[PDB]
């Protein structure tokens, strides 16, 4: 008789909030009365209650027609839910609203995996759903529609726990662990009232598991995107095409400030959205026109400025931290030489293909070096000159790395340099006279046509593309053809690259 | 080096009408944002916002005994639906289907001189600076009127072919 | 490692849970069938914004059922878009149009869909670009052109002004 009292009061819920408003005092008397009885106080009770009636629900929306209220049951859960986080004393909170994501995932996964399933992401999803609207509804104005302060204060701050949870879960809920939910995920991961909101809870707390999520989002695109294998996946690319316009749009800083682990996880031939991160730009910056010939990046202050970077790239680089830095301080040709060597021997790395192995190189690793050496280069002319120089330990390092690196290693450093060009910013600025005084050194141990030629395809692998461009790729893009083009060997081998070039 | 490279073979999409697709002045796109998906972005979605507790439990809006105002009454709510411009009985009318507001805001409407085209879904008057001429048959007449379009909020002057069977 | 996964009351459960982290014990993969047919009815039942949309189980009646015209519409309206600065709500087909709204409509939202988001928005109308204000003790609105006027929704629904002998208190005024 405690499974009926269970269903007896659940049942009882559903009628009363198809009677009556959500904000009715009755209802807060039917938890509060409900919480006298302690009919769910321990916590098998409540574990028991909490299952019972969400599968009751998902079993409701299936055997629903159409035309009916399909979510009726699952409505009226999420109500339940929030408000026994509101309505009681907490000695804990956090245990609970895990305990309740618990239950919901567990049923979620069986009713998913099993054998003879008839499986809807629909029912979950609406549930997740109406949980951040209830939330949502509760916080406006610091809790303020809560009466007791103490209980207030407790939300207030419980806020950020109740976010990051959720967002937890929902990473658990990602793609690869369940493809059944994989639309609903995406869904919810742009979900107006939880995006916008970790998007902007203060001091960044939100960001990390939003990195979590896209970052999940990045990887099941990559395992199932390549130049061959050409479908479901292009409406998730479509999908987290909008997602990523919508933050360009909304919170710049997001897409810049990440954009080191974003670059990390993005699909290689996401030329598109490469750009669409790259070409974020903060919120009440206005851009000189790019294709203007007479622009100086001397006489733009914003140039001059350090972007910010949500996560340090010197991390990555692991032991290559100590001695990196100290070439960078007082540079020599000994230590450059040792460090060279370090790199390399971490840079060329040997990865297992299906049936061999072979070499492969360490793409993330540079560019947590390209990006770390831009950084100190950034500081070092805050600190203040001598960072505009070829003689600096920052663009020796890069031009040595390039010098004696196999071509893929040219080509993949060349690549994180290009990235670093986007808003203008001391890191556009600086790359970008590092990169053309690569196009035009004449330092090049007989490969000086075949880093000409890495740096012009990375270069129109940014803009033949269709728009948007970043700022300095358009910017050096315009310098490099009204510079000291056509008349280079490697571009007349290729009709067709000819052509597109001739038509600039 | 073939590969590294400058031989490309021919991503791209314009982005114009995709952007035209989500809110895009500044403007926040996010806090409305339907779907991740056009195909599936078949309606607008309530956003967050702030209710302050002076909004509700209103007493005595046109001296109504009950809160919130209702209005259940043919006989005794016309007073009320009287005061009421044109403009708010289309908006009931086209809001409530099937009630007692909908029946009192047509009859409203029709004692303003305002007559409802039944397969139109539409209200139109008759423009003042022109007269009538009815047809030969008797069954229609041709003359000027103004049409109330309630998508655009705004009345809109048209000569028109009016068939009586048509309008109630 | 978490306490609820460890209650005998999921076990059964707790099986399928542990068999999502498989993907994380094998490196790589191409696409298994099933999990192409998972993903293809995924792709299926993609949740539109319907199902993404409030939720809102009951809401106080306007207007008692009337045997009506069937020429009339049978379906509620849905509005699509054929200091004033820029708000999330700017661009909504709601705002935009109730932009074009005449005050008694405005008014009329305000007072007789209580708590909803249609008051919300007339109230933001109001308030942000009409320049009334709402008073918190009468719930009355307020229009400043030394003389006051306010909405008399209680009697007249008419604006009516103030006596000689109104004074401005801001403590009595929501802050909108
Ligand atoms: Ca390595």
């Amino acid at each position: 008789t405690r499974t009926e009292k269970f269903y007896l009061v659940f049942t009882e819920w559903v009628k009363l909030l198809q009677r009556v408003e959500n904000n009715d005092v009755i209802t807060t008397v039917f938890i509060k009365q409900l919480v006298e009885k302690g009919v769910i106080s321990d916590t098998d009770n409540l574990l028991t209650f909490v299952k019972s009636s969400l599968e009751l629900s998902v079993s409701s929306f299936k055997e629903s027609d159409p035309t009916d209220e399909v979510f009726i049951a699952i409505d009226a859960l999420g109500s339940l839910i929030i408000k026994l986080l509101i309505l009681q004393d907490f000695k804990t909170r956090r245990d609970y609203i895990n305990a309740i994501f618990s239950v919901i995932v567990l049923v979620f996964a069986k009713d998913h995996s099993q054998e003879g399933t008839t499986f809807n992401e629909r029912p979950y999803f609406r549930l997740f759903s109406n949980i951040l609207y209830e939330w949502a509804t509760i916080r406006t104005h610091n809790f303020v529609r809560i009466s007791d302060s103490s209980t207030r204060q407790e939300l207030i701050e419980f806020d950020s726990v109740f976010y990051n949870t959720f967002s937890g879960y929902l990473h658990a809920l990602q793609p690869f662990a369940f493809p059944g939910f994989s639309f609903a995920w995406v869904t919810l991961l742009s979900h107006r009232m939880l995006l916008p909101i970790m998007l902007r809870l203060p001091n960044k707390i939100g960001w990390e598991k939003l990195m979590l999520l896209i970052i999940d989002l990045f990887k099941f695109l990559d395992q199932y995107t390549s130049k061959h294998a050409v479908d479901a996946v292009s409406v998730v690319y479509k999908g987290t095409l909008r997602i990523i316009l919508g933050i360009s749009n909304d919170m710049p800083s997001f897409l810049i400030e990440n954009h080191y682990e974003l670059m990390n996880n993005l699909p290689p031939t996401y030329f598109q959205l490469k750009n669409v991160i790259l070409s974020a730009i903060p919120k009440n910056m206005t851009v000189p026109n790019p294709y203007d010939v007479d622009l100086n990046m001397e006489d733009i202050p914003a140039c001059k400025e350090l972007p910010e970077v949500f996560f340090d790239p010197v991390i990555d680089l692991h032991s290559l931290k100590k001695p990196v830095d100290n070439y960078l301080r007082i540079p020599s040709n000994s230590l450059l030489r040792t460090i060279l060597s370090a790199i390399y021997k971490d840079t060329y790395d040997i990865k297992k293909g299906v049936g061999y192995d072979f070499l492969s190189v360490d793409s993330k690793l540079i560019r947590a070096i390209v990006l770390h050496v831009g950084i100190e280069a950034g500081i070092e002319y805050k600190r203040t000159n001598a960072v505009f120089n070829t003689k600096s330990s920052y663009y020796t390092l890069l031009f040595n790395l390039i010098q004696n690196g196999s071509i893929e290693m040219k080509y993949q450093i060349i690549l994180s340099i290009v990235e670093q060009l986007r808003y203008p910013n001391i890191h556009t600025y600086w790359f970008s006279f590092v990169l053309m005084n690569m196009f035009k050194s004449d330092e090049w141990n007989d490969q000086k046509l075949e880093v000409q030629e890495i740096i012009l395809r990375n270069f129109l692998k940014r803009i033949i593309v269709n728009k948007p461009h970043t700022w300095g790729v358009s910017v050096f893009f315009t310098q490099l053809i009204n510079n000291n083009l056509l008349d280079l060997p490697f571009v007349q081998s290729v009709p067709e690259i000819k052509l597109i070039l001739q038509q600039l | 080096f073939g590969l590294k490279a400058l031989v490309p073979l021919l991503l791209g999409a314009d982005l114009s009408s995709m952007l035209y697709s989500l809110g895009i002045q500044d403007h926040r796109v996010l806090d409305t944002f339907q779907s991740p998906w056009a195909e599936t972005s078949r309606s607008e979605v309530e956003p967050r916002f702030f209710t302050p507790e002076s909004f509700t439990n209103i007493p005595g809006v046109l001296q109504s005994t009950v809160t919130p105002p209702c209005f259940n009454s043919i006989q005794n709510d016309q007073q009320r639906v009287a005061l009421f411009q044109d403009e708010t009985l289309f908006f009931l009318f086209y809001k409530h289907p099937g009630t007692v507001i909908q029946e009192l805001t047509y009859l409203e409407l029709r004692k303003r001189n305002w007559r409802y085209h039944k397969t139109l879904k539409a209200w139109l008057t008759k423009d003042p600076m022109m007269e009538p001429i009815v047809s030969a048959d008797g069954l229609s007449e041709r003359g000027s009127y103004v049409f109330f379009d309630p998508q655009r909020w705004e009345k809109c002057q048209r000569d028109f072919l009016l068939f009586y069977n048509a309008i109630m | 490692t978490n306490a609820a996964f460890q209650n005998p009351l999921f076990n059964d459960e707790l099986k399928y849970w542990l068999d999502s982290k498989r993907y994380l014990m094998q490196p790589l993969q191409e696409m298994s069938p099933k999990m192409v047919s998972q993903l293809e009815s995924s792709l299926l039942n993609c949740p539109d914004s319907l199902d993404a949309d409030s939720p809102c189980l009951y809401t106080k009646p306007l207007s008692l059922p009337h045997p009506t015209s069937i020429f009339f519409p049978n379906e509620p309206i849905r509005f699509v878009y054929p200091k004033k600065d820029d708000d999330i709500y700017s661009r909504t087909s709601l705002a935009r149009i109730f932009m074009k709204f005449d005050l008694d409509t405005l008014f009329f939202i305000f007072y007789h869909y209580q708590g909803s988001y249609e008051q919300f928005l007339a109230a933001r109308e109001l308030f942000k670009n009409r320049n009334w204000l709402f008073n918190k003790v009468d719930r009355c609105w307020y229009y400043k052109e030394e003389s006051w006027r306010y909405f008399d929704y209680k009697k007249s629904w008419l604006a009516r002004r103030c006596g000689n002998d109104f004074v401005y208190n801001e403590e009595d005024f929501e802050k909108l």
